[PDB]
C-alpha cells in the first residue's frame, strides 16, 4: 500500500485533461429531490466532451497496444489512477474549469480488476468452482423467477402495492389477504413469482404466509429464494480464519466487503442501517442527506403529511410492533447484510442489466389508493353478481378498481377495502443519500489516510424490473421517476419514463451508465463498473 | 325496397328502409360503368347507415362505453388518468 | 358537489357530501400553482374522510378486529400473549 | 403481421389468452429482442460519423 511516491512521480507531467464525468461528485442543496435529475440531465452532455474511457473498456488486448493512452495509468494491481478536476470532493453542482490532476483510489474489491486483466471466462470458472456441492436452485424455481424478472407486462398494481407498503411490518400483516390473493392470481395466471424486486417483501411472504394460504408448489419458490441467500451468507463463514477484532470490527467484515456494516445497501427503508453504521468511530463515517445530517422522526399520519418537505428527515413506519420507546432500531444486524447479498449478488444474476432504481411519486399514488368504489352488501356474493366491485357496471373510469381489472387479478371487496389502513403511516418522499467512509484497518496507511470513498443510496425508493414503454393505459411518467444509484441498477430504457427527455441524451445513454453526479461517480464508488459489465455480458447458467 | 335489374333506382330514399338484411336479400333475388359505380357508392353509404341503426337498436340494452385510452387529461392535477381495456363488457 | 372549472370552490364544507364516487364523478365531468396545490391538499383530506366513512358503513356488518401482534402485555403474568394472523376473516 | 404480434402481448398479454398460448408470442418477441441486442455487441462504440 505504498503509492505516495508514485503519485508524486506522476504529477510531474503538466495535465492531461480529457473529461470530467466519471470522477466528480457534488453535494446538492436540499432543493427538490425529483427535479434534481432534471437539473442534471440538461447539464450532462456538457460534462462529456469526449467519450469516458472507464465506461467502455479499451479491449481484450488493445490495452497492450504500443501507443494507447491507457497503459500510462495501469501500474498497480490494487489501485486505480485517473484524472479529475483540482477540487475537494464534494464540490459545487456546476462542474468547475480548473486544471486537471492525477488522483488514486484503491479497488476495495478484487472484482474491480478491469476485464482485460481478469477475463470473464476466468471469473465464471471460479464461480462454477465454488458452486459445487454447496447449494443450488431447483430448475423450476429459477425458471419462474427468470420469467417474472424478464416479463415486460408486469402488472403495475403490484408496484403500487410495493410503494404503499414500503417495507413496514404492521401494514403487511394488515394487507396480508390482498397480497395473498394477488400472488395466487398471478401464479395461476402465468406461473411466475411476484414482488421479487423487494427483499423485505419476499422475506415477509415466507415468514408469515408460508404454511398458510399459498399453494404448495408456489411457496417453494419463496423458500428457495431465501435458503439460497442463507447459503451465500454462510459462504464467507468458512473463508475467514477465526481471529481478533482489529479495528473494533470483526474479521468477517475485514475479509469480505458485503459483511461490512459501513457499506450502506442500495435501498433502505428505515434508519436501521444508519444507527448501526454510526456505531463505529475509528474510521470516521459521515452521512449527508441533501446536506442536513438527518433528524430521526417517527410515523406520520394524514394529519401532518406535507409531501413537499425537502429537509433531512427520515421516517420509521410505525417504528415497532409494540414498544414505542425512544430511538432504537427494530431489526437484527444480519438483516441489512442479507439485503446487501440479495441486491448485489442475486438481482444482477437474473436481471442481467435490466433493473433500475426508481424514485416514486408518493402524492399521486396516495391520491389514487383512496378513490375506491365498493357498494354496500352485508355478505359477499362473488364476481358474478353485479354487486361485485369488479363487475363491469361499477367500474367508474380513472378509479383504482380499473387498475385491478387491467391485470386480470381476482380480489374480493373486503380485501380491497382493507387498503384504507395505509392511512396510519404515510411515506413523504424518496430521498438520496451519500455515505462517506475511510478505508478500514486494512488499507489504513498514512498514504491512504485521506482517500475516502463516496457511495449513494435511496431511501423509500423502489426497484422496478423491466420498462414497459409500449402501453398507453397509463401515462409514461405517471408514478415513478427514474433514479439510478449504482452502475448495476441503471438501464437506458427507463430514461424514457422521465418527462422532458432530451433528443441527444437518450442517444448517448446506451453506452454510459446514467448515475447522477450527486449520487457518487464510478471511480469514487465501492462497486466499480467492471463488475456490472461482467454481470451484463456473461452467460453462466444464472 | 327496389328492383335489382335497375341500378338507377337505389338512393337514400329507398335505402333508409331497414337493416342490412333487406339490402342483402334484395340483392339476392336478382335475375355504363359510372352508373354502377355511383350505385355502389350510395349503396355503401346506405348499408353503413343501416348498420349504425342496427347498433343503436341493440345498444339500447348494453353497458355504457368508457374511454379506452388514458392520457386524455383536462382535470389531471386531481386524478391520474387511467384507461380501460375493453377485454369483455358483455350484457 | 362543486364545479370542476373552479378549484377555489372545494373545501371541507362541500367535500363532506358523500362517498369518493361523488368526488371522482365530479372530477370526471370537467371541461397560480398555489391555488391548485392547496386544492389538491384539501381534496386529499376530503377523500380520506370519505373513505373512512365508507369503511364505517360497510364495517357495521363485519367481524370484530383483533390485535394482530403479540408481545403487547399488561396482564402478562397470567396469560401468554399470542397474536393473530389476519389471513381471512371475511363476512 | 408484426404490429399484431406486438399488440397481442402488449395489451392482451396476461389477459384472456390461455396459460400456454401467450407463451408463443412472448417467446416470439423476446427472440427479436435478442437478435436486436446481437448487433449491440458487434460494434465498437464511437462517435456518430
Amino acid at each position: 500500500l505504498d503509492v505516495d511516491a508514485t503519485l508524486a512521480a506522476l504529477r510531474q507531467e503538466p495535465a492531461e485533461v480529457q473529461c470530467a464525468f466519471g470522477a466528480y461528485v457534488a453535494d446538492a442543496r436540499p432543493d427538490a429531490l425529483v427535479g434534481l435529475m432534471q437539473r442534471f440531465l440538461e447539464e450532462w452532455p456538457g460534462m462529456m466532451p469526449v467519450r469516458p474511457r472507464w465506461a467502455a473498456p479499451a479491449a481484450a488486448d488493445q490495452l497492450l497496444a504500443p501507443g494507447n493512452a491507457d497503459l500510462r495509468l495501469e501500474l498497480h494491481p490494487a489501485f486505480d489512477f485517473f484524472v479529475a478536476p483540482e477540487v475537494d470532493v464534494p464540490g459545487p453542482f456546476a462542474v468547475p474549469q480548473v486544471m486537471g490532476q492525477v488522483r488514486a483510489m484503491p479497488r476495495i474489491i478484487n472484482g474491480n480488476i478491469p476485464l482485460a486483466l481478469c477475463p470473464v471466462d476466468f471469473r465464471d470458472a471460479r464461480g462454477f468452482e465454488l458452486s459445487v456441492d454447496r447449494h443450488r436452485l431447483a430448475p423450476a424455481t429459477v425458471a419462474a423467477v427468470r420469467g417474472a424478472f424478464r416479463d415486460a407486462n408486469y402488472p403495475m398494481v403490484f408496484y403500487i402495492i410495493e410503494a404503499v407498503i414500503h417495507g413496514s411490518e404492521r401494514t403487511f400483516c394488515a394487507l396480508a389477504r390482498l397480497v395473498a390473493q394477488c400472488i395466487q392470481s398471478y401464479w395461476r395466471n402465468t406461473h411466475n413469482a411476484a414482488f421479487v424486486n423487494n427483499f423485505y417483501m419476499v422475506m415477509y411472504i415466507n415468514t408469515y404466509l408460508g404454511n398458510g394460504e399459498l399453494p404448495e408448489d408456489c411457496a417453494a419458490v419463496y423458500k428457495d429464494l431465501l435458503e439460497h441467500v442463507h447459503a451465500l451468507r454462510r459462504l464467507i463463514g468458512e473463508f475467514t480464519l477465526p481471529g481478533d477484532p482489529l479495528g473494533n470490527q470483526p474479521q468477517e467484515e475485514l475479509n469480505h466487503a458485503l459483511a461490512d456494516a459501513t457499506l450502506l445497501p442500495p435501498l433502505i427503508w428505515d434508519c436501521d442501517p444508519i444507527l448501526y453504521r454510526d456505531g463505529l468511530a475509528e474510521r470516521l463515517p459521515e452521512l449527508r442527506v441533501n446536506g442536513a445530517h438527518f433528524q430521526h422522526i417517527l410515523w406520520v399520519e394524514m394529519a401532518q403529511v406535507n409531501f413537499r418537505n425537502v429537509g433531512g428527515g427520515l421516517v420509521h413506519n410505525r417504528p415497532v410492533r409494540n414498544e414505542n420507546q425512544p430511538l432504537h432500531p427494530h431489526h437484527d444486524a444480519e438483516w441489512s447484510v442479507l439485503s446487501k447479498i440479495y441486491y448485489y449478488a442475486v438481482v444482477p444474476a437474473f436481471s442481467r442489466g435490466n433493473c433500475c432504481t426508481m424514485g416514486v411519486r408518493y402524492d399521486r399514488v396516495y391520491q389514487l389508493v383512496q378513490t375506491m368504489v365498493v357498494p354496500e352488501t352485508d355478505e359477499e356474493v362473488g364476481t358474478d353478481d353485479p354487486r361485485h366491485p369488479l363487475h363491469p357496471r361499477n367500474l367508474v373510469p380513472n378509479s383504482l378498481n380499473v387498475l385491478f381489472h387491467n391485470a386480470c387479478v381476482a380480489v374480493d371487496a373486503d380485501a380491497m377495502l382493507i387498503l384504507q389502513e395505509t392511512v396510519t403511516n404515510m411515506a413523504e418522499r424518496t430521498t438520496p443519500l451519500l455515505a462517506s467512509v475511510a478505508p478500514d484497518a486494512g488499507m489504513a496507511t498514512v498514504a491512504t489516510r485521506d482517500m475516502r470513498t463516496h457511495d449513494g443510496s435511496l431511501h423509500h425508493g423502489l426497484l422496478m424490473m423491466a420498462y414497459q414503454p409500449n402501453d398507453a393505459t397509463l401515462l409514461e411518467g405517471a408514478f415513478f421517476y427514474p433514479a439510478p444509484v449504482n452502475a448495476l441498477f441503471a438501464c437506458a430504457d427507463h430514461l424514457g419514463a422521465m418527462r422532458d427527455v432530451g433528443a441527444e441524451v437518450r442517444a448517448a445513454a446506451q453506452h454510459v451508465p446514467c448515475v447522477p453526479h450527486f449520487l457518487g461517480a464510478n471511480y469514487y464508488a465501492t462497486v466499480r463498473q467492471p463488475v456490472a459489465q461482467h454481470a451484463a455480458q456473461s452467460r453462466a447458467d444464472e | 325496397s327496389f328492383d335489382p335489374n335497375n341500378p338507377r333506382t337505389i338512393t337514400a330514399q329507398t335505402l333508409e328502409g331497414a337493416l342490412p338484411v333487406d339490402i342483402l336479400l334484395r340483392l339476392n333475388r336478382a335475375t355504363a360503368h359510372a352508373i354502377v359505380e355511383d350505385a355502389r357508392r350510395t349503396l355503401f353509404i346506405g348499408t353503413s347507415l343501416a348498420l349504425v341503426n342496427l347498433r343503436r337498436a341493440h345498444d339500447k340494452h348494453l353497458v355504457e362505453r368508457q374511454p379506452m385510452f388514458a392520457t386524455s387529461d383536462y382535470s389531471s392535477w386531481a386524478r391520474p388518468t387511467v384507461g380501460l381495456k375493453r377485454t369483455f363488457c358483455p350484457r
